[PDB]
């Protein structure tokens, strides 16, 4: 035992698996470490004890020297005089050791954490000289900072950086704006001259800090071009939606003031109504972003004018004031020359000042009393320096309301939509940026954490807000004495007994709230009005009893869904076709024909089309291309299966994650292949098809693996796919659809990580951190068998299609399987005629029902 | 008296066991139960000797679930206060001080008064209430925080007593409610208390009259708390002073009634 131990002590050596030169890796570590592990005895214990810090070299010099391979040996701007000689020293010290000493590898370990500490707090230095650095990783910043002279990195990571957007547009090298979600342009009040030899903390603040004053520049020539009596709708397609709807709302707010001195409402109210229906005639022929631009000013006058008309009503003066203290109004402030909050909001008469943060231009949640309500207790709670809260069923509208209030106030909440996938670090990260920006940490499923996670965060947040409510710049967090602006805040979600409440600690310093029943009735009432439709209120209050009455009559299946987001699936998904279809009642019952219908059953769809002939009243060539190709495949066209087929092409037109349930046989396979024929011989783009089993393939090969000791990453063959198609060398691709389809259970496991894709960021998470876009020609399709073991969360944020019965009679089957043989094969004409003959199907059925 | 909570409170607590573990002292950690973790650590490592030691516990029965070993190695008492709706606006009203006049003391006056009927409703679950709700002082804070900047703004003499009314209803003493009918009951009690009238009759005994255009915040106190001190409760106080039938209360009793008979008719099966 002795001889072998002292024969592999000395029998120390390395292997070339590393690329260029890099460093030589050693291998099987355990046998290593288990041979290591009185004069002699301590010789050998001390032997050991180098044997496992070799072990841990190896392991921190595989992590280091990845990334110093990566982007420290190839990089100067990241370490720039201190970092160069301590760089440079380490580097040829460990090359000189790689090339051919306990204290030399001691002082090698303090070396790496020497430069490691710097370069995190180089990190550091980065988040306090600008803090909307510290939402990014410590690669990512790292890249950042080397893209210094390039200039153009920062636009892929912008939307992370910030949070609202998504481009930066260029000139000359020098910068005059940025583009938003939906490609409206943020133009800057003057450029910014980007000089050769600049650091990213100085313009970008410039760059922030010229949006804020951007914003507040355009915000005052709005109110000035108001104040002038200049009409909205040249005013709209002139300057940027945020100044629109600051000057929009603070011209609303002191008009109706001016009118509520006195008792009267029928001029302006009128004024709003002309102003309201001119905006939808503009709206009527502008182009895309124009009309996401008058949609969000519509639905603002829409709120105004609700107002005023609830106001009109009122009896007495008392009730006046009692309606008009409990709607959102905008103040200005006109003593103060600082131009950071010249305007703030009030609600029940409170104080809450404005940061002049772009929010892009989002869909605007409607407004409904339940969310004013919101409002007003959020704005409550913030009064006092404490923190908001809200519980109640799954979907009723909590985040949403949230993100609402954040682009009312002017602010980009950062939502951590948490699950079983976050750690501990991302969400400590993301806190105390929160914490330090001054911008809201909105908390989603705050039940759905493990218990420590769960103590630890509450803790965090207990101790952030005891900060607030105290008033101290500094709080001791993260084991750093991180400071607070004075702005900050935290809010959070819950959904309980499906886990637990708030913890007492949690229950001392906020708030409780519960939001249960959306007012759906308002909702589609408004989203019909901004539509174009003739009869809103009808129409709205028709869908929604019908979807009450339909929830109330069908089976309760675990796949069924008929809260909100559908009826907003349903009004989103209106619109293309009423562009061919026209506007009334016809377009949304054929919406609810393609999107409702083929969730059902077969018991379901009878009722379904008996209420909707009840409630409400009641293309050839797609056809007739699909009946060719089906003939030509060999198949034959049963009603119900020809049916299905249709709706699976009405369905898979407008979304992008399609699911396919039935029993084995049913048919569900022929027909996606026949509508990938029909959808091949129609549009003329290639169609090709991936066949995947998800079940029969474990993770680690259909994603791939990280290895803990090689330090390589394999590509899965889900992940290969991804990227051989998005590289499209062929070129094939761009005029070619691709289809990949999953015919196996659905493991919950399986889909977690599938969770970024049936979302609508199109992007893939992995381990590693590369990220690759999915294109809108990427179409996901399922093929499984029982709906038992999945969330209802996949069920709504992808569609579902149902296969009731068998699409095709069993001659149809004997037919095409005759077909089949034949074509894997005058005697051939009497034959067949002869077997056909012999296929006698008024025999053939008593046969089968005697079998 | 000592709160346990944050780091420091930690730290605070740590100090003030080890003083008295040097030389003596009375201890109570007040809510100790909404730091577990810290206390599933620390007691541990503590107890599983300074003459005249002496320290206690402040859990919840509707709260987390304490170590086992931890409370079979100590004494356990429980108590349950009496629901005197008196007693409590005595409580709260030596607990706070009084600054807007006299009509922003009058407002915390009937504020006190109303929370105290609130959570004397709290207790009889089947009638008062559908739920056990928990109300608390904080929520008290927010409600006077409120009256004050309401009554900050508008000086005058019309008070805009429905809109405080709504906001305490709904957005105050509403958050915790998810149901109808508890809003719809503590509306009534908003109508009942906060109307502001000529005088003010919150149960059929005292009448709280308003306060007139001349009186001094320190004497229109003295005449306030001699209004409260010639109070009487009556034995059918549980019914009478929060509106309630006499048949709910006796609804409530043969409930309680029948829930301790039928538990001692199952321990008398083993
Ligand atoms: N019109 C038709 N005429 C004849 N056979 C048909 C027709 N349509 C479908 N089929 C039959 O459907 C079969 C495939 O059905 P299905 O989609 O259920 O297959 P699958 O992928 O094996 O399904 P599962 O995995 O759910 O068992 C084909 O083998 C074919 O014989
Ligand atoms: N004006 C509105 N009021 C209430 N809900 C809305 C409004 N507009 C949209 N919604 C819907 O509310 C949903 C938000 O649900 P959310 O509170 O996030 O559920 P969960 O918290 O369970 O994720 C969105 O999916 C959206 O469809």
């Amino acid at each position: 035992s002795l001889n072998r131990i002292k024969k592999f002590w000395k029998e120390a050596q390395y292997e070339v698996i590393e690329h260029s030169s890099g460093l030589k890796l050693v291998r099987e570590w355990d046998v290593l470490e288990q041979a290591c592990k009185e004069q002699d005895c301590l010789d050998l214990e001390s032997k050991l004890t180098k044997l496992s810090e070799i072990q841990v070299n190896w392991v921190e010099v595989q992590f280091y020297w990845l990334d110093l391979y990566g982007i420290l040996g190839e990089n100067l701007d990241i370490q720039n005089t201190s970092k160069f000689k301590s760089l440079t020293s380490e580097y040829k010290m460990i090359t000189t050791r790689a090339f051919q000493f306990d204290t030399t590898l001691k002082l090698t370990i303090d070396s790496l954490k020497m430069i490691k500490s710097s370069l995190s707090t180089f990190l550091e230095r980065q988040r306090r000289q600008f803090p909307r650095f510290y939402f990014l990783g410590n690669d990512d910043l790292l890249k950042i900072i080397g893209s210094g002279k390039h200039h153009d990195q920062v636009s892929k990571f912008m939307k992370k950086m910030f949070g609202s957007i998504e481009s930066i547009i260029f000139f000359e090298d020098s910068i005059t704006g940025v583009r938003s979600v939906e490609g409206e342009v943020l133009n800057l009040n003057e450029k910014i001259e980007l000089k050769d030899s600049i650091q990213a903390q100085e313009w970008l603040n410039i760059l922030d800090t010229e949006i804020k004053l951007s914003v507040f520049t355009q915000f005052r020539d709005c109110l000035g071009q108001l104040k002038d009596g200049t009409d909205i709708e040249v005013v709209v397609s002139k300057y940027i939606f945020q100044a629109i709807l600051l000057s929009a709302q603070v011209m609303w707010t002191e008009l109706v003031e001016k009118c509520l001195q006195t008792n009267e409402f029928s001029k302006y109210w009128k004024e709003v109504d002309m102003k309201i229906k001119g905006l939808l005639d503009k709206l009527n022929k502008s182009s895309d972003n124009v009309k996401k631009k008058i949609e969000a000013l519509l639905v603002e006058y829409l709120h105004f004018n609700n107002v005023i008309g609830q106001l009109k009503n009122c009896s007495t003066k008392e009730e006046a004031r009692l309606l008009w203290a409990k709607v959102q109004k905008f103040y200005q402030k006109n003593d103060t020359l600082d131009d950071l909050n010249s305007v703030f909001i009030s609600q029940s008469g409170y104080l809450l000042q404005y940061k002049f943060e772009y929010i892009g231009i989002p869909e605007r949640l409607i407004y409904t009393p339940l969310l004013l309500v919101g409002f007003a207790t959020l704005t409550d709670s913030l009064h006092q320096k404490y923190g908001g809260c809200f519980f109640g069923p799954a979907g009723t509208g909590k985040t949403e309301t949230v993100k609402a209030f954040g682009q009312n106030l002017g602010r980009v909440v950062v939502v951590f939509n948490c699950d079983d996938s976050f750690d501990y670090q991302v969400l400590s990260r993301l806190l105390v940026g929160i914490t330090q920006i001054g911008a809201w940490g909105c908390f989603d499923e705050f039940n759905r954490l493990d218990e420590k996670v769960l103590s630890a965060v509450s803790a965090n947040i207990q101790q952030i807000q005891n900060g607030l409510q105290v008033g101290k710049s500094h709080i001791t967090l993260l084991e750093e004495e991180t400071p607070l602006s004075p702005h900050t805040a935290v809010f959070i979600t819950l959904n309980p007994g499906y886990r637990s409440e708030l913890p007492e600690n949690l229950k001392k310093s906020f708030r409780e709230f519960s939001m249960k029943s959306p007012q759906s009735g308002t909702i589609a009432e408004m989203i019909l009005q901004i539509m174009g439709f003739e009869d809103s209120k009808s129409l709205a209050s028709k869908i929604v009893h019908f979807l009450e009455l339909l929830s109330s009559k069908c089976s309760s299946m675990n796949h069924y869904h008929f809260g909100l987001r559908t009826l907003k699936g349903v009004l989103r998904n209106c619109s293309p076709l009423v562009s061919e279809f026209g506007e009334g009642e016809k377009t949304v019952v054929e919406s609810l024909k393609r999107v409702i219908l083929p969730s059902l059953g077969d018991t379901d769809e009878l009722v379904f089309k008996d209420e909707l002939s009840k409630i409400f009243d009641s293309s050839k060539a797609i056809v007739q291309c699909l009946k060719d190709a089906g003939q030509r495949s060999g198949f034959s066209m049963s009603e119900e299966f020809l049916k299905k087929c249709m709706q699976f092409y009405y369905m898979q037109k407008t979304q992008q994650a399609l699911i396919l349930v039935g029993k084995a046989g049913c048919g569900k396979t022929a027909t996606w292949k026949t509508v990938i024929d029909a959808m091949a011989i129609f549009d003329g783009h290639a169609n090709v098809v991936y066949v995947i089993d998800t079940k029969v393939l474990t993770k680690e090969s259909l994603y791939g693996s990280m290895l803990k000791a090689t330090l390589e990453w394999r590509d899965g063959l889900f992940t290969s796919i991804l990227r051989r198609v998005n590289d499209d060398i062929t070129g094939t691709f761009k005029n070619s659809r691709i289809w990949v389809v999953f015919d196996s259970d659905l493991d919950p496991e399986y889909v977690e990580a599938m969770n970024s894709v049936l979302d609508d960021n199109k992007i893939l998470t992995l381990p590693n951190g590369e990220r690759l876009p999915i294109p809108p020609n990427f179409r996901i399709l399922f093929e499984t068998d029982n709906l038992d073991h999945t969330t209802p969360a996949t069920i709504t944020r992808c569609g579902l299609l149902w296969f009731s019965t068998d699409v095709c009679s069993i001659s149809s089957k004997i037919d095409h399987l005759l077909n089949k043989s034949y074509e894997a094969l005058f005697e051939l004409d009497k034959l067949k005629d002869l077997i056909s003959d012999s296929f006698d199907m008024a025999s053939l059925t008593n046969i089968f029902t005697c079998s | 008296i000592i709160p346990l909570g944050s780091i420091e409170n930690l730290n605070y607590a740590q100090e003030e066991i080890s003083k008295s573990k040097i030389e003596g002292g009375w201890i109570l950690l007040q809510n100790i139960q909404m730091s577990l973790s810290w206390v599933k650590t620390y007691l541990h490592k503590h107890v599983e000797e300074h003459e005249k030691f002496k320290m206690f516990m402040t859990c919840h029965l509707t709260g987390d679930k304490l170590p086992a070993p931890l409370l079979q190695r100590t004494d356990r008492v429980v108590y349950e206060d009496i629901p005197g709706i008196l007693d409590t606006v005595k409580d709260l009203w030596g607990s706070q001080f009084f600054i807007s006049g006299v009509w922003s003391v009058y407002c915390t006056f009937l504020l006190s008064w109303f929370h105290a009927l609130i959570t004397a409703r709290t207790r009889l679950v089947p009638h008062g209430f559908s739920k056990k709700y928990y109300f608390n002082d904080c929520d008290f804070q927010f409600a006077s925080v409120y009256l004050e900047n309401v009554l900050a703004t508008n000086s005058t003499n019309n008070i805009p007593w429905a809109q405080v009314r709504d906001h305490i209803a709904t957005i105050v003493y509403g958050g915790k409610i998810d149901e109808e009918k508890d809003l719809e009951v503590v509306a009534k009690l908003c109508a009942h208390v906060f109307c502001g009238s000529d005088n003010l009759q919150i149960v059929p005994g005292v009448r709280i009259p308003q306060p007139l255009l001349q009186q001094s915040e320190e004497e229109e106190r003295a005449r306030l708390t001699a209004i409260l001190s010639n109070t009487i409760e009556p034995a059918d106080s549980l019914s009478s002073w929060l509106q309630l039938p006499r048949e709910s209360i006796l609804d409530y009793e043969r409930l309680q009634a029948k829930e301790v008979a039928s538990s001692t008719e199952q321990l008398l099966q083993e």
